[PDB]
């Protein structure tokens, strides 16, 4: 579930191996999310819709780990705890068999849940520290 | 859950299935961006199409290659690339007046074939007798005046017998339904290459295992930023200028026993064509209204009696046995029998394909006439027609003329694959051999070069649980 | 091959009264049923197996696995008697005619 | 919307050819399949070819490919059929047909209402 | 002043209440401000205008934020001392009585002095840390 990461790979090459041994591509996946590529026609609009649906995809998702306060690292812990519903998943294949690519298939269905729970924590740890320091 | 957080990761390697609009990258390059076009200078992009491949360790995924978006998105592309750019040029609509026509004259020209001087058309059947001579009063720029213009046209570009049959009077075939637009001359444009490049946040991913029935499961997966050279090549009955497969020959249909499914066969080793319109065409120039001028062929000069193509006959021979034996595989114990084409609109009833601008049209009765698995037990001479107007692909409304190309024109191909469909109707025990060439539209073309690729876009947000609460404490856990 | 036979070829059945028929199929691929109502164009009825067409009510049905299809038309109404047929890609059975007592 | 129109019936002689035409409407007729079927008494209706209106392909079933004839016209939105050399045999109904989807050759559609014509001496 | 977030109102639905009970609802309006909405013809020019306004109106305002020493934070505690010109504000009417639509137009005409003011206690705040590694 979690390894020393790299870059040199250049792109998505792992994939394939296990959570614990495929977690590490962070920084070029983070990179290549949004870099690159870059007589009237119009496929400047094909180009400038690309481009503008690809940086409000990388804006909605900086924005979801802004408010989980998980905004400025790749890695996040948190503070929800492991639901109540479910207390039942098989973790020993989630450290060294699972893939990312077949994991997220086991998390669909109940992921839609774990985004209020990271809200709702986040909030209350705020105005927690907000009174903490108007405490005094 | 004294043991038990959840814990947020990104830039995590995810992708699903997802469809979008790719880049069009150039062959880096040949575009004068508005100078001329040679194939997309006003629209696409020139940029370094290097594939960078990366061969991934467990991947398996599920390949389709007839339900291949990217084939809608090249038949889109073309279709709206050739619309914008045939639309500035010169309409032929003031060309529409009436014409008189007869046959035409020869200069004592002299005949490839015979060792012997031209002595009339209808015997010296070639160019010369197909094509016919034709003035017609056309108007100068003052709008006031009007002159005695001439042009030789091809037969298939008029049509009397509207006209009444005994005047000798003729239209252009386009005028009873649309009106047609010039090719303009800076403009011509030839199978430069194309690469696509997916956007940002999208990855093509390409199956290596070449020999997979064309749906289903793929493990030498690879991943690639921009694919390789595809040539926007179209024609009808034979793919030409194609890659080749690194196994022995490929059949491909998403069911065989449907009849009316197209068969495309897919070879391994190229077989040369070359094609040929000897003689020298003389490109008259007449002009129309203020500031368009109108190309068409004046007399052809040197010798004239040719329109031709040539095969190789043992490696075409060879080549067409090793789809018969493949064939025989698939459909077993039953022989292969290769026959004429079917019929249905010249444009299918002929391979067809164009060189330096000149559209062909080519009898291949002389090429399918097999018998089992083979033919029966030096090269192979096609005769051929031209055409001028071109409605642009298949059945669509939208038309077009050709500008003449002077001077003799010879092109070069390679023949890669072939496009087939089986008979029907059964008489089971006399039917199943049956094959004949075929029609296609330009997605069967293109599915043989994007059989390789998909689409996906990368899902770059996971979650899963680790061992930290934030701030707090750690956790007991799990191993394989 | 002969990739379509129907059997029985001839039932008589009373108003009211669950009408079978069964299409055999040599060869893997779609099968379906045709009404052909008696001097009239024949019509759709279930297709891809045991999926009904548009507008027929639930008296008809099937399924099969593989190489035999069963057809039941539970209390078949004096209108839909006739001759059915059972198609697959060209194919077309020999028919199977259901007449009213 | 689909709609299959066809001419009406006709008496023919031995070794005389006829002809059928059968018009579209409600539908882009020249992307779409087009089929016909020969629907004989009292025995099993066979199998005749396909049509495709748009590049105007044809196929045949082998014991006709001899003798049939399927054109089109697309701005007419017409099929027409032949038969080239006729026979008393051939005496049934000719019934041009479509596919709802046609993606899928098979038929799958109407079914217009049919022509009937008989072959006597 | 401050409350317990919520996110489970949709959108804009308060407004209205006091700032004591509307500022619970930050989550919402901050998700909402730029998640969705999603033959030759030119709105595609209108529909790429509408985004990158928006996208750009988003950007300025994190910007904003990151200067101050805000980013990553709905609620955020500041170091700028309430203004030597004030001092004469109607606090117990901002604690449960005015509504943020009303408290905006009591701030205007002085906010361009706050944008400052934060940016100039952000600057040498970070100094200050940066000469306090230096001291090791
Ligand atoms: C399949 O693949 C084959 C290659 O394997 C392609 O073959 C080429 O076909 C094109 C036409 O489609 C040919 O292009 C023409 O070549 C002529 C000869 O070129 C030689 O000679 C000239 C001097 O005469 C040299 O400058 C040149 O470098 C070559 O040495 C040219 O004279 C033609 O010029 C015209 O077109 C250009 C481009 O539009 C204009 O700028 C000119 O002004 C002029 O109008 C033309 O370029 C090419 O020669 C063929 N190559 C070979 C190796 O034979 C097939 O085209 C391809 N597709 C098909 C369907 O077969
Ligand atoms: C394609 O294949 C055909 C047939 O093999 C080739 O036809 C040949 O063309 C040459 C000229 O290019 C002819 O040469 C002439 O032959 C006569 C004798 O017949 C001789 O007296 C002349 O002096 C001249 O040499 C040759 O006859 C002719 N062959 C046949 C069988 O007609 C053709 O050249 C090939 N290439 C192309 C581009 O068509
Ligand atoms: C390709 O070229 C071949 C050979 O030039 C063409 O074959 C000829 O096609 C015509 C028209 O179908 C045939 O005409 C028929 O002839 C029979 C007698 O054999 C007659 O009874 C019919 O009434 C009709 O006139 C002709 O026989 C046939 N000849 C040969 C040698 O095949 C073919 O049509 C061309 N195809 C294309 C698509 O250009
Ligand atoms: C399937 O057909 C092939 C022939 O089409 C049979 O194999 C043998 O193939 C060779 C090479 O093509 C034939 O020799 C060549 O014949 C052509 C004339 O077609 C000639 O132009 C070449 O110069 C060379 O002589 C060879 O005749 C042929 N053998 C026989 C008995 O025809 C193969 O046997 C067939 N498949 C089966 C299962 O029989
Ligand atoms: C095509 O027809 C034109 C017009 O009839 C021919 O051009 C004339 O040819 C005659 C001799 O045949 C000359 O006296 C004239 O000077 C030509 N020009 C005009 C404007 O009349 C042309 O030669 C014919 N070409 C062929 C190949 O038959
Ligand atoms: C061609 O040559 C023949 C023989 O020399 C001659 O009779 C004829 O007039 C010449 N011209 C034409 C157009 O045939
Ligand atoms: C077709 O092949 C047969 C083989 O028996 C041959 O007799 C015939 O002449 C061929 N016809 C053509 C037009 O190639």
């Amino acid at each position: 579930a979690v390894g020393i990461g790299a870059v040199f790979l250049g792109f998505l090459g792992a994939a394939g191996s296990t959570m614990g041994a495929a977690s590490m591509t962070l920084t070029v996946q983070a990179r290549n999310l949004l870099s690159g590529i870059v007589k009237l026609t119009v496929w400047g609009i094909k180009q400038l819709q690309a481009r503008v649906l690809a940086v409000e995809r990388y804006l909605r998702d900086q924005q979801l780990l802004g408010i989980w306060g998980c905004s400025g690292k790749l890695i996040c812990c948190t503070n929800v705890p492991w639901n109540s519903s479910w207390s039942n998943r098989n973790l020993s294949e989630i450290w060294d068999n699972m893939t990312w690519l077949q994991w997220d298939k086991e998390i669909s269905n109940y992921t839609q849940i774990i985004y209020g729970l990271l809200e709702e924590s986040q909030n209350q740890q705020e105005k927690n520290e907000q009174d903490l320091l108007a405490l005094d | 859950a004294e043991n038990l957080w959840v814990t947020v990761y990104y830039g995590v390697p995810v992708w699903k299935e997802a469809k979008t609009t790719l880049f069009c990258a150039s062959d880096a390059r040949a575009y004068e961006k508005e100078v001329h076009n040679v194939w997309a200078t006003h629209a696409c992009v020139p940029t370094d199409p290097s594939p960078q491949e990366l061969f991934l360790e467990n991947v398996t995924e599920n390949f389709n290659m007839w339900k291949n978006d990217m084939v809608d998105q090249m038949h889109e592309d073309i279709i709206s690339l050739w619309d914008q750019s045939l639309k500035p040029c010169v309409k032929l609509t003031p060309l529409c007046v009436t014409l008189i026509c007869s046959n035409a004259t020869v200069n004592n020209r002299t005949a490839y074939d015979t060792r012997s001087n031209v002595n009339v058309t209808s015997i010296n059947n070639t160019i010369m007798g197909e094509m016919k001579n034709c003035s017609f009063n056309t108007t100068t720029e003052i709008r006031d005046k009007e002159k005695k213009e001439y042009a030789l046209f091809y037969k298939p570009d008029i049509v009397p017998l509207n006209e009444t049959s005994n005047t000798s009077e003729y239209r252009l075939i386009n005028c009873n339904t649309s009106a047609c637009t010039q090719a303009c001359p800076k403009v011509t444009f030839e199978p430069i290459p194309i690469h696509y490049c997916a956007p940002a946040g999208y990855a093509i991913l390409k199956c290596n295992n070449e020999t997979f029935n064309g749906t289903g499961p793929c493990s030498n997966v690879s991943t690639v930023q921009c694919t390789h050279g595809i040539r926007p090549v179209v024609s009808t009955q034979l793919l030409l200028n194609g890659s080749l497969a690194e196994k022995e020959i490929v059949i491909r249909s998403e069911n065989l026993t449907n009849n009316a499914k197209i068969i495309i066969v897919h070879l391994n080793t190229s077989v040369e064509i070359v094609c040929t319109r000897p003689g020298n065409n003389t490109r008259k120039s007449v002009r129309i209204g203020p500031g368009q001028t109108f190309y068409a062929t004046g007399d052809i000069i040197g010798d004239i009696r040719q329109a031709h193509c040539n095969i190789s006959e043992k490696q075409w021979n060879e080549t067409l046995q090793k789809v018969g034996k493949e064939l025989q595989k698939h459909f077993p114990n039953k022989t292969i029998k290769y026959e004429r084409s079917a019929g249905g609109d010249m444009e299918i009833a002929t391979h067809s394909f164009n060189c330096g601008g000149e559209f062909f049209y080519c009898n291949t009765s002389k090429l399918f006439n097999g018998t089992y698995n083979g033919t029966d037990i030096s090269t192979i001479t096609l005769q051929c027609r031209i055409k001028q107007i071109i409605n642009m692909w298949q059945g669509v409304g939208r038309c077009m003329y050709a500008p003449p190309i002077a001077g003799n024109i010879t092109c070069k191909s390679n023949i890669t694959g072939l496009l087939l469909t089986r008979d029907g109707g059964t008489n089971s025990n006399k039917t199943e051999e049956t094959f004949r060439p075929a029609g296609g539209d330009m997605r069967d073309n293109w599915r043989s070069e994007l059989y390789k690729y998909k689409v996906v876009k990368i899902e770059p947000l996971g979650v899963a649980p680790t061992r930290c609460k934030r701030r707090v404490v750690g956790r007991r856990r799990r191993r394989r | 091959e002969i990739v379509l036979t129907q059997s029985p070829g001839t039932l008589s059945l009373s108003p009211g009264e669950t009408a079978i028929i069964s299409c055999r199929t040599s060869q893997y691929g779609s099968l379906a049923w045709y009404q052909q109502r008696p001097g009239q164009a024949p019509r759709l009825v279930i297709y891809s197996g045991s999926t009904r067409a548009a507008g027929i009510p639930d008296r008809f049905s099937g399924s099969r696995w593989g190489p035999d299809y069963n057809l039941t038309i539970s209390n078949l109404e004096s209108g839909d008697f006739g001759v059915y047929y059972c198609q697959q890609y060209e194919f077309f059975g020999q028919g199977t005619k259901v007449q009213v007592d | 919307q689909v709609q299959l129109v066809q001419s009406g019936g006709q008496m023919k002689k031995p070794g005389e050819s006829m002809r059928i035409s059968c018009r579209a409407s409600g539908y882009e007729f020249i992307d779409c399949t087009l089929n016909w079927i020969r629907l004989a008494p009292g025995k099993r209706p066979e199998w005749m070819g396909w049509l495709k209106p748009r590049g105007g392909a044809v196929n045949y079933a082998r014991p006709l490919q001899g003798r049939v004839t399927m054109t089109r016209d697309v701005y007419s939105d017409t099929a027409f059929l032949e038969l080239r050399s006729l026979t008393v045999d051939d005496t049934a109904v000719y019934f041009c047909t479509r596919g709802k989807n046609c993606d899928y050759n098979w038929d799958f559609e109407h079914w217009g209402r049919g022509t009937p014509v008989i072959v006597s001496s």
